């Protein structure tokens, strides 16, 4: 009775059909005879399907398949801090090993609707657009949906540099990326210093479909143990349409029936299994919290098609990017008439809400007049005061790249703009007023800068009013 | 004998094997409890439902939850019945998961407890009633516009921060209070940190005392994510049937329930149909909706959800959907915006109720007329905005005085908004609400400020309100 | 000259509120149209995937 | 026997959808909108039986009023095709019309009835 | 009924004159018996063999050397969508269009046809 | 073609260029072969392994520390669909784009780049 050890029948494409292996439960690990890693999906009455996650080209029918008895699980602890791992666990930028003493499996049962709060602390980006308009909080799932070429990746980063102060550790999960762009993104990270608090997976898209598919799951129960140890984590995917096209095509290998677009039935499931293990918990379980911003990229923007609807369905919101906008010049080009963001509101400090709605409000307002703006035969008092406001605001959202704002200097920025002190600067100089506000604050708005920090709230209007009146007069316009 | 063995795993759905001639019906409940004997084991406690008979004395079944750990050989129990749910008083105040276990901490319920079938056979047709009968909810707008039918299907469109759960919480509430019928929640396909909001919500309002709850979460495999929906709906029926009395049944999303089906029809392997539903959609969906009914002695009316994909109100699920519905409800952002409650569509929202033989003459002229003033207020409104009230004619102005105060007087104070308001909340009735109405309309009160009519309720309480002021 | 000039912008009144409203009236058969198109286009490449499949 | 009769089937759509459903079951190839080819074949052979006798036949009669539910008014469906194809004629309902409380729209555009006209008595053909 | 014309043609040596009713529904017959039959289904559920079915029938209706046969077959197109597989084949084989008119009709002319829209090779 | 350049990339160690005429002949070509191979279809009949093999195929194209490769690789898509499964998944590895435009060739200058149409990363 064979019930340790199994022969190969069939094999191709890093599918392989053993004999035997009575005794392997599903979803365990299985160790070829040259030391390449399986996982066992399918359970049929003679024959088990195996899928390969390596270099399959070296196994040949009758090939010796061995049993580990281990349910599939990645190492975790403290030490993959500042390195860089594929799914399976391994480093793949040299420097020695990981001491990794402890390992969990990647399916894990979400926590139990008794154990969440409600999302209450705000998740500060450093992008004035997001952190005025669709804020995210720690515990929420947000979803940034974009086309191709518009700055995806560029917001990713500007949001996991600006961690640097706060207690977050963040994860950054690359799924189907170009290992060029992969090595730059370390690069660049390690420039900014933000090495010493990040983890990066990798699953470049020469590897084999499996650890595409696995991916996501290692990054999330890497991320639970921090969740359960009591401290606040961030993670990013970039491809769930590429895991979902991984996962596509195994299960089109094994022959598993299809449905929508060739998907195979259980694809909402998959992303609803990965995502809903993101909450925060509540006080009895260590006050921990994972927020996830997976990323889906659609072609001419058609949300339309089955992996987004899904992905929208499943997530707290969408943020959307314009490939037009970021044509045009717009940095980051975010169209905020599209997005939401349920868990808004209560997302954000208290100084920085009694400042956004009438932002929102003026920026709805000017965003339906645009096309007034090519005629002066306007009606000046309100349709011409709204659109020299809306091209003021949208001016001030423009943003250059990898440089975070703080939410200080962000809240003052957006004050000074509301409360109508900047009808007189030309719009051509906002920019470089800007720059020259901030520097300006740092020589001596740095009692606001601390009572903003300490309290959460504006400081006193008329002291504020005053500085800004000495700014404004200290400037000069070019 | 009842011991059967497992032969065939594939993702969720799992295949056992039985001694010949002792196979389970069909719907039926499969128990798999095992320890792991040894270090190459995981202890696993998984109950699967029995969908087809695939001959040599096999059973196709789905799982209810993970499948990891599964090994070809394990022992399966036979329930010998469809899954069975506690039922009774005790269900009230508690939260569920598709198996009748409790999710909360408040304990696990007594193993003597009466249990219930899920799948039951639809109400034959003596027992239905042969009349029918009109909801009294104590909401201005509903009972005035769109009324609800006792035993009758209710759609409820809009999105999010529009007052959905406080319109929810506040019909629990009048129900509760002025018919001593329960309610019971169904959250198929929730989000979860939403529904744990909803349940600290209610909780904290004091509505929970009297009401059960069900949740169906997104992580959950397909089989559960479908029979959520029946398990909430027979926890009602006792209460509808030994009781005698009117209960309440709300589904959080009914389009997730066909989206769940269509996934696990796909997994059994059957050739999808129009879009890629399931071919059974339209009986799925009429074993589901028929049992929601009013018989002689009892009624059963449901408050449902609907999610339009991509906004087309051809497809096939919600065509198949509105083919039930008897009435619609629409919440809109601008009625939200200004300071109207419950920020009800009073255009949009329509009845199959609005009938003179349904709800009197009086009523519907009444109707009527509302609803055409209220139309002509929206047509003058585009125009008056850009040309001011001046070129208004004397008969369109008061036109528009007489739009205004109805529009502002369909807005009504909530028992709800005590929490935050103080004010002790309304329970309208109908004849009050209308006779209110009619007199407004005929101009009786044209010279009270608008703001009078404002969050009051009864017609008294504007002239009480408006002395107030003075 | 000034009869002329108030009779030229009720012109214009007129003939621009038409434009608006024979546009909105395009728009919604468009609509509809383009939404029995994407029905017809999903609904036929699954028959083709399906009858792909079971034909092996 | 030689009486006259009338009949009303209620839903052909929903007719058609189960005979899809059960086509779908039995895996039998689809066509058209996910409906097998025997969907004409399945309604003609089921109308065909409305016909007026013969004097020698025995002089009966049975006429039939089927109804078919469209979306959004539109005719250019495969059922509606189908049925259209098969009767005599159709009788149009419009949806607008329906608000306003009147018996729904006799839309005497697309309404035709090419077989009455002689069924009519002079008194109400002048 | 073709194959009764073409006795009087070859024999009798006299021009025949063949109408058929609605000529879709010879395919349609085709394509709901080809699923019984067991062959994959076409582009539209149709039968594969539609193109030399269609010939067949078709190629018979030729004039030879003793005689002539010609045919006046009305066209019938499901949900008026003149780009389906059966429209698309049966169009290749005519040789000339007649349109009929309300229009013409109701004014009162009565050959009710209109001499814009028919064309011939 | 690409393991003629990879010698010169390492052993040389020279910069070295590389021209693809057409990759939507070799996505077609693979799902060609895939379906008498016998692996089930994929959305528009492709082949399942299409992402694996076109990023098997793509990832040799890089630029090491003591060499490069550099590619310039032709698209034309027939019927002029960017939402097809082989363009999308290529266009995720382009890192510029050229537009060459027969206005700007008979308006008379050379090489003829589109000024506007023309990105890069």
């Amino acid at each position: 009775q064979v019930s340790d050890v199994g022969t190969v029948i069939q094999v191709g494409d890093g599918i392989a059909r053993a004999h035997g292996l009575d005794n392997v439960m599903s979803g365990e690990l299985v160790e070829f005879a040259n030391g390449v890693m399986g996982m066992a999906l399918n359970l049929e009455e003679n024959n088990v399907g195996i899928v390969i996650l390596g270099p399959y080209t070296g196994i040949k029918e009758g090939d010796e398949v061995r049993r580990t008895g281990r349910i599939m699980e990645v190492p975790v602890g403290e030490a993959l801090i500042g390195r860089v791992v594929n799914p399976l666990g391994q480093p793949v930028d040299g420097l020695g090993p990981v001491e990794t003493t402890e390992t969990r499996p990647i399916e894990s049962p979400a926590p139990g609707v008794m154990d969440r709060r409600s999302v209450h602390e705000p998740l500060q980006t450093g992008i004035k657009a997001i952190d005025a308009l669709v804020p995210i909080g720690r515990g929420q799932r947000e979803l940034i949906i974009g086309d191709r070429q518009t700055g995806a990746a560029s917001v990713a980063i500007d949001t996991i540099i600006n961690q640097k102060d706060q207690n977050m550790i963040s994860i950054y999960v690359a799924i189907g990326q170009k290992e060029s762009t992969v090595r730059t993104v370390v690069e660049t990270l390690r420039k900014h210093g933000a090495l010493d608090y990040t983890i990066v997976v990798t699953a470049s898209a020469s590897q084999p479909a499996p650890l595409l598919f696995l991916a996501p799951y290692a990054g999330v129960a890497m991320g639970e143990y921090f969740m359960y140890k009591g401290k606040h984590v961030l993670v990013v995917y970039a491809a769930l349409s590429k895991q979902a096209a991984a996962y596509r095509e195994l299960s089109l290998l094994l022959r598993r029936p299809p449905g929508r677009e060739a998907y195979p039935g259980d694809i909402f499931y998959l992303h609803s299994r990965l995502l809903e293990r993101a909450a925060k918990l509540s006080d009895a379980k260590g006050g921990g919290s994972l927020t996830a911003l997976p990323f889906v990229e659609t072609q001419a923007g058609d949300i339309s098609a089955y992996i987004p609807t899904n992905v929208i369905s499943i997530t707290d919101g969408q943020i959307f990017l314009q490939s037009d906008l970021f044509f045009s010049g717009v940095r980051p080009a975010i169209n905020a008439g599209l997005s939401v963001s349920r868990v808004g509101g209560a997302a954000q400090i208290k100084a920085m809400k009694k400042v956004a709605g009438t932002l929102r409000l003026d920026l709805a307002a000017y965003r339906e007049l645009e096309a007034f703006a090519q005629f002066g035969s306007d009606l000046d008092k309100a349709t011409q005061a709204k659109l020299a406001r809306g091209a003021r605001t949208v001016e001030v959202l423009k943003q250059d790249l990898h440089q975070p704002i703080p939410v200080e200097k962000q809240v003052l920025i957006i004050y000074a703009l509301t409360r109508g002190f900047l009808d007189d600067i030309p719009v051509e100089d906002v920019r470089r007023f800007e720059k020259e506000f901030y520097l300006f604050l740092d020589q001596n708005g740095q009692h606001l800068l601390e009572h903003i920090r300490t309290t959460k709230d504006l400081p006193n209007e008329d002291d504020l009013n005053k500085a800004i009146e000495a700014f404004k007069k200290t400037f000069v316009v070019s | 004998m009842t011991r059967g063995r497992v032969i065939q795993v594939m993702g969720p759905v799992v295949d056992v094997k039985f001694e010949n001639g002792h196979l389970p019906a069909i719907y039926n409940a499969l128990k798999i409890q095992h320890k792991a004997r040894n270090e190459n084991e995981v202890d696993i406690d998984l109950t699967l439902e029995v969908a087809l008979h695939l001959g040599d004395d096999t059973v196709r079944t789905i799982a209810m939850a993970s499948t990891d750990g599964l090994i070809r050989g394990m022992e399966v129990i036979d329930t010998g019945a469809p899954i069975s749910v506690p039922v009774g008083e005790v269900t009230l105040g508690r939260v569920f998961n598709v198996l009748g276990e409790p999710i909360d901490l408040e304990g696990d319920i007594p193993a003597d407890a009466r249990r219930d079938p899920i799948h039951r056979p639809a109400p034959k047709f003596e027992e239905l009633a042969t009349e029918v009968e009109i909801l009294e909810t104590g909401i201005k707008v509903v009972d005035l516009l769109a009324p609800y039918i006792k035993g009758g299907k209710i759609g409820l469109f809009g999105g999010a921060g529009v007052g959905k759960t406080v319109l929810i919480q506040e019909l629990i509430h009048n129900i509760a209070q002025e018919h001593g019928g329960i309610s019971v929640f169904a959250g198929v396909g929730e989000r979860t940190r939403e529904g744990n909001d909803l349940y600290h919500e209610m909780k904290d309002s004091g509505v929970i005392s009297k009401t059960a709850m069900v949740f169906g979460q997104m992580n959950e495999p397909p089989g559960a994510r479908m029979r959520v929906a029946l398990t909430g709906l027979t926890m009602a029926e006792y209460f509808r049937d030994e009781q005698g009395q009117d209960v309440l049944l709300f589904i959080d999303n009914i389009f997730r329930f066909t989206q769940a089906g269509s996934e696990v029809s796909a997994l059994l392997g059957r050739m999808p149909s129009a879009v890629g539903y399931q071919p059974t959609l339209a009986t799925e969906m009429g074993q589901l909706q028929e049992r929601i009914t009013s018989t002689a002695k009892g009624s059963i009316t449901s408050i449902q959800a609907i999610y339009v994909p991509a906004d087309d109100y051809t497809d096939p699920a919600p065509a198949t959907t509105f083919s039930h519905l008897d009435a619609t409800t629409n919440l809109e952002r601008k009625l939200a915006e200004m300071g109207i409650y419950p920020a009800v569509d009073p255009l949009a929202s329509t009845s199959r109720a609005l009938a003179p033989e349904i709800v009197g003459e009086e009523h519907y002229q009444v109707a009527r007329k509302v609803q055409q003033t209220l139309q002509r207020y929206k047509e003058l409104q585009d125009i008056i905005a850009i040309l001011g009230m001046d070129e208004l004619s004397d008969e369109d102005k008061l036109v528009v005085h007489r739009a205004r105060r109805i529009q502002f007087f369909l807005s009504q104070n909530f028992h709800v908004a005590e929490q935050f308001t103080g004010q002790p909340g309304s329970y309208v009735p109908v004849k009050e609400t209308v006779r209110g109405f009619k007199e407004i309309l005929e101009g009786k009160y044209d010279h009270l400020p608008e703001d009078a009519f404002r969050l009051v309720g009864r017609i008294e309480e504007v002239v009480e309100k408006a002395k107030a002021m003075g | 000259l000034l009869d002329a000039k108030a009779s030229e912008h009720a012109a214009r009144m007129t003939a621009m509120k038409n434009a608006t409203d024979n546009a909105n009236e395009l728009i919604r058969t468009l609509t509809l149209s383009y939404n029995r198109a994407r029905q017809a286009a999903i609904t036929q490449e699954i028959t083709e995937i399906v009858a792909g499949a079971n034909a092996l």
